[PDB]
């Protein structure tokens, strides 16, 4: 709807961001795979500047 | 000739020459070993008029200096051409040894009787080239740190091997001084000037298509007014 | 922490126009010019104040009146101002009579007094002056008002002396994110201050001294330019 | 299409050091590699310069000092001898060996540097155009 | 962890330069004169997808377009595929008579 | 490309 | 108090107009040399058509008195012109707003060498002799502005200079031509903007950082 800013960035990765996927029964934790390795896992209701 | 402008027509040929003379050729003999540090010689005498950098300078210093005292784990990045001369504990390193005393062909007639006298003068020649070209041109580079790295290490490896010499000593503590001055920022090459918004200029102030235009006009007005002029008299 | 955007190369940024209603900027309206044109006779002219007084009587108006010099140099500090090279200012002359005039800020004036006497004729009667590169229209006499033809989200303030003095790059700052501001500045010689009382928000002052406008256009903008930091 | 950039910044330093260490033909066959690989990878301008520590006017003495703490607390993180290029931390370095390649003495060198002094404009510079360049081959260029 | 291909800029063809980024058939339009069928049959007669964008198509097959579009004689085209004197007089001459016809 | 020249003439 | 060449102490700003084009001539009777208004006697005499810009300099000197700085008193102007001769400006002076009233004032200072009012107490415009460092204050900065120096903030430097330092700042009123027009005098050059500018907002943009400075 409102597609002019990023709702919720998210950083801390290293290199490369090129894979993510969602979780079946958390609908707010993205898992997110990295090109350095290091797949991080993030909670959206939290600040999600940092992985949780 | 002038040397210390950009382009010159036979100069740059000749820096490229010598360039290829100091690079190509394989050292086998003190002969080839003391042509080298008098082409180090003329070269560091160029840039003292003109002032510009040569790595086949710097690379040159390291080869001399390893293949002095090859006598390998140290450093086996450097492909020599000689393993067999080398300089063993017999140095006497009296000031009043020969020194630099460059009377080229002389020199280079009687290399081949080389005494260790002449090894050691052909070394501190090169020593105080290589300290008058740091002082003029590395430490005014900005890579300074990298590019004397490895000269600096032989030099550490000249002092624990055999903690005699001064001028080696001398020219670690100068480059310490240098290495403790210099600063070391990282690059920030690309940073430019905005571009403003482009400008451009207002426009103020064929004769036979005029002329044309021009009677066609005519021949309108005078045609429309004939006509009108002849339903009134009609009328 | 955080990455270079893949282009560095510098470009320029896009001109603002009329059309563009989104995009927040500055707006200068040079208000109440005297820009009028006459015929002799064989020859068209604009009005100027010192070397035709004998016929500028029998109009019957006043020498003081018809002057615009001072439009002229306003026009010429504010479109060689850092802001314009910034592209964030706009600018529309509103005449006496009531033409109102948008100036694009790409547009190059010549700055001999009689160049721009003929550019301001060749305007006020074609209405539209090209660039010799010919894809563009610079000088585009538009329709009151400047309400229909300006930014949606804007303020809009007067330059009058008796109103107290603030700090301009205090006000420009203190404005929203998005909400551009236009400045009504008087270029008559000498008059009254409240001519746009219909279309301001509020006035505000310089400083406690009056000043020219040129003056006053250049202490706006330099202080907008501090502001936004260029 | 699937390289890191830590792989492309390992590559970039190691010829960086042999080039503050090389004759001039390899120069003249490798700075347009630079080039292209920045240019496909645009994530290494960091290396290039990293703008964190350019100084604006517009700001306060509080970032000036922050600047100032900065500077003197930095040091540079390479390491040359590590063999893995996912390892060796070459993204937090730049090229002080090109900038000497800048202040090379050869005319056409010095272009090609300026070449990384100006911006980016073009993409592509057929490395095998660039190529073929020997002693003998810029001996007979120069001479005619 | 690498993968490999099998590109070029605005291109000319006969004083006339033609950009990349668009399909073959709007590129042999933008050169100047020839029509759509025209292109649609050149390069069915090349015999190559008709989707891909000028970047693509190797030097090879390109150069045989170009021999194809500039002798299309030896490839069986159809011939489908190519691409105030009295004025001053007459108002002299009306004028004159009626204004003989306004005296008299 | 201009800079503070003023303009051309005929 | 009016600012004059006898005070030498006080903080003041000074400004000075570099290779500013004023040159007259006599055709029967004077005439400014005006680029627009003749061509042929240019060619006449050889000079480069482009450079005689008395509207620019017309405009510095009406910006300059505007200005509110001038108006509070802590400026004055000094005139360098193209041929060697110093024109000294004080603050109480009304320049004519018309570039031709403006040429006549010029060309009749010129066949004068002095400027006196109907008041007649103090003269307004006074030609006098180079240097300048002899009519400067004691205690001077001096700069140039020029596009090739790096940028500056404006209420940083004024801020950076000392309590009674005076200033003296350096513009080039020429159209083309080098900016190392008094190199033999200055200390040193600063830019202001990534953008090229012009005379009149050069002075204007120095003027409203003094102001903002000094807090007028």
């Amino acid at each position: 709807s409102n597609a002019y800013e990023p709702q919720l960035e998210l950083t801390g990765a290293t290199d490369y961001v090129r894979t993510l996927s969602f979780i079946p029964a958390a609908p707010h934790l993205v898992a997110t795979g990295s090109y350095d390795g290091l797949i991080r896992l993030y909670d959206t209701r939290s600040s999600g500047s940092t992985p949780i | 000739f002038s040397t210390s402008d950009q382009y010159h027509l036979v100069i740059t040929p000749a820096l490229i020459l010598m360039s290829q003379f100091l690079e190509q050729i394989k050292f086998n003999s003190l002969k080839r070993i003391a042509f080298g540090a008098v082409l180090v010689r003329i070269v560091s005498q160029y840039q003292r008029i003109s002032k510009r950098y040569i790595p086949e300078v710097v690379y040159f210093f390291q080869k001399i200096l390893l293949t002095f005292i090859v006598e390998p784990l140290d450093f086996e990045n450097i492909r020599l051409d000689s393993y067999e001369l080398g300089l063993p504990l017999d140095v006497d390193f009296t000031k009043k040894r020969s020194t630099i005393i460059p009377l080229h062909t002389l020199s280079t007639m009687d290399t081949e009787a080389h005494p260790v006298d002449q090894c050691v003068s052909v070394l501190l020649n090169v020593m105080e080239s290589l300290d008058a070209t740091i002082s003029t041109v590395w430490k005014s580079l900005p890579a300074f740190n990298e590019i004397i790295l490895p000269i600096q290490q032989l030099l550490s490896a000249y002092t624990s091997k055999y903690s005699d010499f001064e001028k080696p000593r001398n020219i670690l503590n100068k480059v310490e001084k240098l290495t403790k001055f210099t600063e070391h920022i990282p690059l920030a090459l690309q940073n430019h000037k905005p571009v403003s918004i482009p400008t451009h200029a207002p426009k103020y102030e064929d004769r036979t298509r005029s002329e044309i235009n021009k009677m066609k006009a005519q021949l309108k007005k005078e045609r429309k007014f004939t006509m009108k002029e002849i339903r009134k008299d009609a009328k | 922490q955080k990455a270079l955007p893949a282009s560095l190369v510098p470009q320029a940024p896009p001109v603002l126009t009329s059309k563009d209603k989104i995009t927040k900027r500055m707006i200068v309206v040079l208000a109440m010019a005297s820009l009028e044109t006459h015929k002799i006779s064989d020859k068209y002219v604009l009005l100027n104040c010192d070397d035709h007084q004998g016929l500028l009587k029998k109009m019957g108006r006043d020498i003081s009146e018809a002057r615009p010099d001072i439009t002229h140099q306003c026009l010429l500090t504010l479109l060689d101002s850092p802001i314009n090279k910034a592209g964030k200012l706009q600018v529309y002359i509103q005449t006496s009579r009531g033409i109102l005039i948008e100036v694009n800020p790409t547009v190059r004036i010549p700055r001999t007094f009689k160049r721009f006497s003929g550019l301001m004729v060749q305007l006020l009667h074609k209405l539209s002056i090209r660039s010799v590169n010919s894809e563009e229209k610079l000088l585009k006499v538009i329709k009151n008002p400047i309400t229909d033809h300006l930014p949606t989200k804007c303020r809009k303030v007067t330059l009058s002396f008796d109103a107290p003095v603030i700090r301009v790059q205090d006000y420009i700052e203190k404005l929203d994110d998005d909400e551009s501001i236009c400045v009504f500045v008087g270029a008559m010689a000498r008059g009254k201050d409240n001519f746009a009382d219909e279309y301001v928000d509020e006035k505000v002052g310089l400083s406690n001294y009056p000043l020219s406008a040129s003056v006053a256009c250049s202490k706006f903008c330099h202080g907008a330019e501090d502001a936004w930091n260029i | 299409t699937h390289l890191s950039a830590h792989l492309v910044a390992s590559f970039i330093k190691k010829l960086a050091r042999l080039t503050l260490e090389s004759p001039p033909s390899a120069i003249v066959t490798v700075i347009p590699f630079i080039y292209n690989l920045i240019r496909k990878h645009p994530n290494c301008m960091i290396m290039l310069h990293n703008p964190a520590f350019i100084s604006n006017p517009f700001q306060t003495p509080d970032q000036v000092a922050n600047l100032k703490t900065l500077k003197e607390n930095y040091v540079d993180p390479f390491d040359v001898h590590e063999s893995d290029p996912e390892l060796t931390h070459a993204l937090d370095s730049s090229l002080w060996e090109l900038a000497s390649l800048m202040e090379h003495y050869h005319p056409n060198v010095a272009t090609l540097a300026k070449i990384f002094a100006q911006p980016f404009k073009k993409l592509s510079y057929n490395m095998e155009d660039f190529l073929d360049w020997n002693y003998d081959s810029l001996l007979n260029a120069e001479s005619s | 962890s690498l993968v490999v291909q099998e590109f070029q800029h605005i291109l000319r063809l006969l004083n006339t330069n033609v950009d990349g980024n668009i399909k073959i058939v709007y590129a042999l339009t933008t050169i100047k004169g020839v029509g759509r069928r025209y292109s649609n049959l050149v390069c069915k007669k090349a015999d190559v997808d008709l989707h891909k964008r000028a970047g693509e198509l190797t030097q090879e097959e390109l150069e045989r377009i170009v021999q194809i579009m500039q002798n299309p004689t030896h490839y069986k085209i159809p011939a489908w595929f190519l691409n105030h004197t009295l004025a001053n007089n007459v108002e002299s001459k009306l004028r004159d008579d009626l204004e003989r016809l306004k005296k008299i | 490309t201009d800079r503070f020249k003023g303009d051309d003439d005929i």
